[PDB]
């Protein structure tokens, strides 16, 4: 009963294995991992495009949310990465198009 | 229980090491060319060095030299009482209290941006699943 | 000038944080000095 | 050397550790003695003011926020906490050479002013005074 | 094979990392940036200047100054969607479902 | 932002709700829906936030540290969560 | 308990070391110069078992001789069976994906492209942008 | 179990985050109603350790005394043989006598069993000592003789140990009393610091 | 209603998130295995580390109670480290976690007293190591800032360097270790900027003619130094 | 100044004192009356020895910055040379420029100063020092020209300047007010609580 | 011997006392970390029960 | 600590409290004459009248 919150943690979960599997040499984890990594989800995949063709300030609050989440540039030629990379940046974009997102400590 | 201590190690030379000392060695004695020079120096009118002068030019801030007995013994010592400042409110900062535990900006701040953007992003996650179970509540 | 709780070498001594002491030795000094042989005993 | 012994330079990381729990103990026992006394007079007295004015009963500066020691200061000749860049070897000094039919000092390595080494090896080190011409005993 | 990395080399470990199967662009590491002084900075100077706690919450926004955004994802665009479209159909590539657009996508990239 | 002040949120909501019908309470209760949410999830921030950072935390050390292991990390999380909807929105 | 990578740590390490893996692809086999054939769209009437082996493990736990781990291995099934009619109904109807799905191209274009010429990082800004100066 | 630490900023925030503005009513308010909940939270963990570690130590101490086989002034050992049980029920609630059917020698025994047993039981710091030696010292002397021409000798005796013995017991029941008492007015007073904390939660406000 | 659906890929696709998770769980995905890191460099207690210390290897005291066990760096580490990242490299001289001397004070004056003396900080006691990424954007951040402050300036990448190591080296929870490492640097930056400061102001000095043996050998060349 | 240690038995009481009666309703008032009272010294200890401690350190500190000779953006220095505190207060609250009346080599002095003046008071952790240093960069550039024609050009960095100050000085008021108001609801606490203490023990019982 | 050893007879005053302390603090240590779970636990249900 | 074959022989007692760790000293080379050799003037040469200084205020 909650979805978005359980794939976010799951997403999170998978991506930290991956790096660690990168680290001790593990391709066989690493791409459980990738296969793991919740490609089925229609709202994503809609929101999927539509991030790739943003601008201003909805693109930078979740580029900020994504630096806050993953700062570390993946290799410009690793397409595993990249890929996991715009299906994060995906789904906060559908998180904030549905609700913003609201970063500063300052609010009320 | 320091002072006057036992021997602890031993005293020894290894066969054929060298001493380069010879049997008058007692009777050597050292000698520096310091003291006559400086006599000569002050008999002859040569070029004295600036130590003699108490006060320094090596510097913009003023110093003044302390003499240890002697002209070639001394100490630039600084006059100036500096004033110091400092471009930084008062009553700013409590570094004893843990701040990433209270709730406010402080707190956040204490803490980090990643933390709060990750709060917030919580945030929208839980409200859109509380969005749909609203709806299928309202909506019986 | 950055990490001052962290850079200890870089901080004052001692007794300057006690606010007690012709011309008067210096109220503040560092702990950097030590890194000069001549900063203390003289060029003699 | 003096002067650096008053701020604690000589002394190791668990002296000033100890010296600064002695401090905080000390200040400690005599805030608690004075809460006790000053409630003892507020409770006879029945008034708060009291109170307030045991407030000034004891301000030179303050304690120390950091300290630094000498044995915080790294040494050694493999330690790379000293190496920042390479020094040329036209500047690097050399180790002392002798070499004969009856001693050498190539059979074995004393080690630097600090970090010093037994010359001979293990084996030898039960017999050290065989290899000598004279040799000195400890005292026990 | 691997040898123990002591700690005076770990500064250079941090902006040279050793080869993986997963490496980051060692070349952008020193552009990688997350500041967490942007939005008390932010209000302090507007503060400053004479707003309200409203009116700096109006006019704040997310700092541009972060980590650069990967190129990949606007030129190799079309292909990353279509595997995306892939895994998305095929549970992930198991079993090596997606290796064409996989394949074309590093070579495009990598160029032997 | 307070649990008083949400749950009054969430009464608004409701009986604006039935005043309006199931029909066209979606376009004439938008900003009654809005308020409501944002003061559950101040509530929700407040009461776990604690977890939030363990899980943040954990994520970033790769889920290595002893309070990391198992899956009490996100349990408690969600356990809170579903706890402060439970205790607001019925 | 490590399975050690050099049994013949001394000797093996010298003449022949282990390199870093490939875990892109395979890299063993042939390279398929065809596109994966579409597979039939699905629908709701392949989620019989799903749906009924979730609703027997959901009683048995709510009694409480079944677990948990049970529940959500049945539940996971049955949505991903949801799943794939909802994302066959994305693919067919937003128009973004229809070149997505009718793409193709050959490892000779692929090595012919220069787009590899702009895969360089940017660089972040000036942190006195933040000032306006 | 604990948590993990929370985070910290990697960029050193010094005083930039500090308001700039002073705080007003309703912060006020909270900073208040904070202040009374972290008392009220000490006051619970100050009845919570306390409960806590002496139930864990009386748990071990009577862990410890079944290991070694204790009676005490309530016999609630199972472990005891019927004989060691009757002469221990008679030091603590009968009165100690020997028999006209035993021989003069196993009287002496019988004596010197209670002696010993009693000396064990009782250290000089116990009241009941001296009275209980004296009563067994004119069972000692009174042994070559009847129960009823020794009942009217160790009777002066026997009054004095009786006076002390009903005095450990009514002190042990009021021990029992006062501390359960105690514990319940403690543990009432936890529940009630409980639920105003429950209400000053529900009424916080902040994030 | 169960709890947490949708959020356990790593339970229902038995992926481990480390070999630990690997071995316990009995996934057997990691091809190498598994090398326990054991509880002394798990957790720990902060030590005295020099020789010249007659407390060598024995925990720091503090005002409050603590737990003596110390954490043991790892000084026999065996050859193979498959994973050599920081992740798996500052486990053997920190641990990740922090260490296990932080107090619970009873009294908010405690807390006063022993900040007031200098015994307490929650920077150095309530905190965990700080990961590669969290180091390295703290470093780009003050690169920037001092770049900002001058440019022509020659001592900029010293500064940057002794920031960096004592980042590295964790000098918030081992402030005394990492300056035993980063004092080099700080002395490298005050030569730099003595050098920088002659060379602004015209600063030489008369130089002596050249020795009768500036070279030992007629035959060696005589390289000339600026 | 301490009392001695109270006095303790010569010979060992070890439960003889005991009570053998259970305990009275008033003495179960009185006990938790006690209870009460202990509570309330403990917050007043608490209370006091904080404000005392934060007294001592914060006076101490300050007697530490006069006698190294400090200034802050409050200028409370009597020990100032006049031209170091019309620099200062030109930095604090005024506007940094170099006048025409001077030659171009004591323009270039004059801004040395301001920026070592500048640069020992804000370290790299402060926000203001980047547009400080700008502006003076910016004064650097623009020397050999009149103040008219410097304004237009260093003005966008002046602003930023302007504001990181009054930014300070709010932050700076603000701290001192909330400071007083905390400062005070304290003490009226611990007065209340001191009142509330007097009553029990006038209302206290036993000896 | 051995067994004197197990009863720390061979052990001095100082070591005694080390060890006395080790068990204090552990034991504050586990309580502490106990009580913090509990209050938690008892909080995030609002029960008493979960406390007791 | 007394016992010569103590480590920390001449230090004071470690408690879970925070101690003024300045330790009482015995008298150990006392003057001839002692004129007072009452119980009253020899216990001050191996112990404090007024007790040791390691005492506790628990804050619980
Ligand atoms: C098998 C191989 C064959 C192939 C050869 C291969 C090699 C070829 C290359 C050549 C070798 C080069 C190798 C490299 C050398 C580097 C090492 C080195 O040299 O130094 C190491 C070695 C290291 O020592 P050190 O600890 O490092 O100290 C260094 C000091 O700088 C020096 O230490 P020192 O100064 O302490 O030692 C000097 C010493 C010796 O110095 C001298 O004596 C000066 C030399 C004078 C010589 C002439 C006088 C002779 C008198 C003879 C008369 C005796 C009575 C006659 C009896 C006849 C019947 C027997 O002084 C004393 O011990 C006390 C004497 C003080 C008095 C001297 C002045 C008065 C002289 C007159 C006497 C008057 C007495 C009056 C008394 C008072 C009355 C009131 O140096 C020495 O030992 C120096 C002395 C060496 C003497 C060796 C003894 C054997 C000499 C014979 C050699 C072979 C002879 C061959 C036949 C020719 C003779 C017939
Ligand atoms: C990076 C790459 C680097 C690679 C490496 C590069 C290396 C560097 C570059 C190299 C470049 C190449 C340069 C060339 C190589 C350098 C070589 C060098 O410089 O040497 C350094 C090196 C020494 O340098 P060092 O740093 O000082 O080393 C430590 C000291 O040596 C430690 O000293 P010590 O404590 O061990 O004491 C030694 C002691 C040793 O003292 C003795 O051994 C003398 C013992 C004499 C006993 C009997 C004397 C009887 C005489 C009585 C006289 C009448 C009575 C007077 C009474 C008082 C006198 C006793 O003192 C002496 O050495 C005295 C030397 C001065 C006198 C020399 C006498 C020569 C006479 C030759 C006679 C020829 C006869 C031919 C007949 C042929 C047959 C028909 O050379 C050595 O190995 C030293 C030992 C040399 C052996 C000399 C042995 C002479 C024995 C003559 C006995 C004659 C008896 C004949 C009997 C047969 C007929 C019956
Ligand atoms: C110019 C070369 C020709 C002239 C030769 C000059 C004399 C040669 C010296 C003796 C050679 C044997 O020397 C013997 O081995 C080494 C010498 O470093 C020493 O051994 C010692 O140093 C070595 C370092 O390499 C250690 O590994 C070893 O553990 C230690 O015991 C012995 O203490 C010495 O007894
Ligand atoms: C026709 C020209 C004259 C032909 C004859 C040349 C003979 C020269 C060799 C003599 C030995 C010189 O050896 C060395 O070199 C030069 C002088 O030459 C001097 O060098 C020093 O003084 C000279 C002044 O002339 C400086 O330029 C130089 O910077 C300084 O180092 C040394 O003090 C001297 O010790
Ligand atoms: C009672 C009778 C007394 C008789 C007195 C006789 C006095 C004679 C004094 C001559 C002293 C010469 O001293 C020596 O001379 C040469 C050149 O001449 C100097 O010069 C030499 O060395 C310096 C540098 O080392 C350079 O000048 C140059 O490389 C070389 O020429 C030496 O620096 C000086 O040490």
């Amino acid at each position: 009963s909650s979805p978005h919150m359980d794939r976010l943690l799951g997403d999170l979960k998978l991506l930290a294995a991956y790096d660690s599997a990168a680290g001790w040499q593990e391709p066989k984890a690493m791409e459980s991992a990738f296969q793991s990594l919740s490609w089925d989800d229609a709202d994503v995949l809609k929101a999927l495009p539509q991030y790739l063709n943003c601008r201003g300030e909805q693109k930078r609050r979740v580029d900020f949310a994504y630096a806050a989440l993953c700062p570390r540039p993946v290799d410009e030629k690793d397409p595993k990465q990249t890929l996991m990379s715009l299906w994060m940046k995906a789904r906060l974009f559908s998180y904030d198009q549905k609700h913003p997102f609201v970063l500063s400590p300052f609010a009320a | 229980s320091m002072d006057h201590g036992m021997q602890y190690s031993s005293i020894y030379w290894e066969t054929s090491h060298r001493t380069y000392l010879p049997f008058w060695a007692s009777l050597t004695q050292k000698f520096s060319w310091k003291i006559m020079d400086d006599q000569i120096r002050s008999f002859l009118r040569l070029p004295k060095p600036v130590t003699t002068e108490p006060f320094v030019f090596s510097s913009g801030s003023p110093y003044i030299r302390r003499y240890f007995g002697d002209a070639d013994i001394s100490v630039p010592v600084p006059l100036h009482a500096p004033a110091h400042f400092a471009f930084v409110p008062t009553g700013t900062v409590s570094p004893w209290e843990e701040t990433g535990m209270e709730t406010g900006p402080q707190g956040a701040a204490a803490r980090g941006a990643a933390a709060t953007a990750f709060r917030a992003v919580l945030e929208s996650a839980w409200k859109c699943d509380i969005d749909e179970q609203i709806k299928e509540k309202l909506h019986s | 000038p950055f990490m001052w709780r962290q850079r200890a070498y870089c901080a004052p001594v001692p007794s300057a944080f006690a606010s007690q002491q012709g011309v008067r030795k210096p109220l503040l000094r560092s702990n950097s000095e030590s890194l000069s042989v001549f900063s203390q005993i003289p060029d003699g | 050397a003096q002067l650096h012994a008053s701020e604690g330079f000589w002394d190791s990381e668990s002296e000033q550790q100890e010296a600064r729990l002695q401090r905080h103990a000390e200040h400690r026992n005599d805030l608690e003695t004075t809460w006790e006394e000053a409630l003892r007079e507020a409770t006879l007295a029945r008034n708060f003011d009291v109170l307030v004015s045991y407030l000034n009963h004891g301000q030179n500066g303050i304690p120390p926020s950091v300290t630094w020691n000498f044995n915080a200061m790294p040494y050694g000749k493999e330690n790379p906490d000293t190496k920042t860049f390479p020094i040329p070897d036209h500047e690097q000094p050399y180790r002392a050479f002798s070499l004969g039919f009856t001693a050498n000092n190539l059979s074995g390595n004393w080690g630097d002013y600090i970090d010093r080494q037994d010359n001979k090896n293990a084996l030898m080190r039960p017999a050290r005074m065989m290899f000598t011409d004279v040799f000195i005993p400890t005292t026990k | 094979a691997a040898s123990t990395i002591p700690i005076s080399q770990w500064p250079s470990l941090l902006y040279a990392p050793p080869s993986s199967p997963a490496n980051p662009a060692v070349e952008a590491l020193p552009e990688m940036q997350f500041d967490d002084l942007h939005y008390p900075r932010q209000m302090l100077l507007c503060r400053g200047a004479g707003y309200s706690l409203e009116q700096c919450n109006r006019m704040a926004q997310p700092d541009a100054r972060v980590t650069p955004e990967n190129p990949a994802e606007k030129l190799l665009k079309e292909e990353a969607v279509a595997a995306i479209a892939c895994l998305s159909q095929r549970e992930g590539g198991k079993d090596e479902q997606c290796r064409y657009y996989i394949e074309r996508m590093y070579k495009l990239a990598n160029k032997e | 932002m307070s649990v008083f002040e949400a749950r009054s949120s969430f009464l608004d909501l409701e009986q604006c709700a039935r005043a309006a019908g199931p029909q066209r309470w979606e376009a004439e209760c938008q900003g009654v829906r809005q308020r409501a949410l944002q003061a559950a999830a101040d509530v929700m921030s407040r009461e776990c936030g604690a977890y939030g950072d363990s899980f943040f935390q954990c994520y970033r050390h790769g889920f290595r540290l002893e309070a990391c292991q198992g899956e009490k990390a996100t349990m408690q999380l969600l356990r809170c969560q579903r706890m402060v909807a439970d205790r607001l929105v019925p | 308990v490590r399975n050690q990578r050099y049994p013949a740590s001394p000797v093996q390490e010298i003449f022949l070391p282990e390199p870093v893996p490939f875990v892109q692809f395979d890299q063993t086999a042939p390279s398929p110069n065809s596109p994966p054939a579409p597979l039939p769209s699905p629908s709701l009437s392949q989620c019989e078992e799903q749906k009924d082996r979730y609703r027997d493990i959901s009683s048995m736990f709510h009694r409480g001789v079944a677990g948990a781990e049970q529940v959500r291995e049945a539940y996971n099934s049955m949505a991903k069976c949801f799943r794939r009619v909802s994302v066959a109904e994305v693919l067919e109807s937003d128009p973004a994906f229809r070149q997505a799905r009718n793409f193709t191209m050959d490892l000779k274009q692929a090595e012919d492209d220069q787009r590899y010429k702009q895969l360089q990082y940017g660089r972040v800004p000036s942190i006195l942008t933040k000032y306006h100066l | 179990t604990a948590l993990p630490p929370p985070p910290s900023a990697n960029v050193a925030v010094s005083f930039t985050a500090a308001p700039a503005e002073p705080l007003s009513r309703g912060e006020v308010k909270a900073a208040s109603l904070k202040l009374e909940l972290q008392n009220i939270e000490r006051e619970l963990k100050d009845w919570w350790m306390s409960r806590k570690i002496l139930r864990d130590r009386n748990i071990g101490l009577f862990n410890l005394l079944q290991h070694h086989n204790f009676a005490g002034l309530s016999v609630n050992n199972a472990k005891l043989s019927d004989s060691q049980r009757v002469m221990w029920t008679d030091l603590v609630q009968g009165k100690p006598d020997v028999e006209d059917k035993l021989s003069v020698d196993a009287r002496e025994m019988k004596v010197d069993m209670y002696e010993k047993l009693f000396k064990q039981a009782a250290d000089l710091e116990n009241p009941c000592r001296m009275p209980g030696v004296a009563y067994l010292r004119c069972l000692r002397d009174t042994l070559t003789e009847t129960q009823s021409a020794r009942r009217s000798s160790c009777l002066n005796a026997f009054s004095s140990f009786d006076a002390c013995r009903t005095g450990l017991l009514k002190q042990q029941s009021a021990a029992v009393e006062n501390s359960l008492v105690r514990q319940n007015m403690a543990d009432v007073r936890a529940k009630a610091l409980f639920e105003r904390r429950a209400v000053l939660l529900d009424l916080v406000e902040g994030k | 209603s169960i709890l947490g659906a949708e959020a356990f890929p790593e339970l229902l696709s038995k992926v481990p998130l480390n070999p630990q998770m690997d071995e316990d769980k009995h996934f057997n995905k990691y091809k190498w295995g598994n090398e326990p890191i054991p509880v002394n460099r798990r957790t720990g207690s902060r030590m005295n580390s020099s020789i010249y210390d007659n407390r060598n290897h024995e925990a720091v005291r503090h005002p409050w109670s603590t737990d003596a066990r110390t954490f043991h760096p790892n000084d026999n580490p065996e050859a193979d480290r498959i994973n050599t990242q920081y992740s798996n490299m500052v486990s053997d001289s920190f641990p990740e976690g922090g260490f296990s001397d932080a107090p619970r004070f009873s009294s908010n004056w405690e807390r006063l007293l022993a900040y007031h003396h200098g015994l307490y900080s929650p920077e150095k006691f309530n905190s965990t190591t700080k990961t590669a990424d969290e180091i390295r954007l703290a470093v780009n951040d003050f690169a920037a800032k001092v770049h900002a402050d001058d440019p022509k300036n020659a001592c900029k990448y010293l500064m940057i360097e002794e920031f960096k190591c004592l980042q590295s080296a964790q000098a918030r929870i081992d402030p005394q270790g990492a300056a035993t490492k980063c004092v080099k640097w700080f002395n490298e930056w005050r030569q730099c900027a003595w050098d920088q400061e002659k060379m602004v102001k015209g600063y030489n000095y008369i130089e002596d003619r050249r020795a009768r043996k500036h070279k030992p050998y007629i035959g060696a060349p005589d390289l000339q130094y600026s």
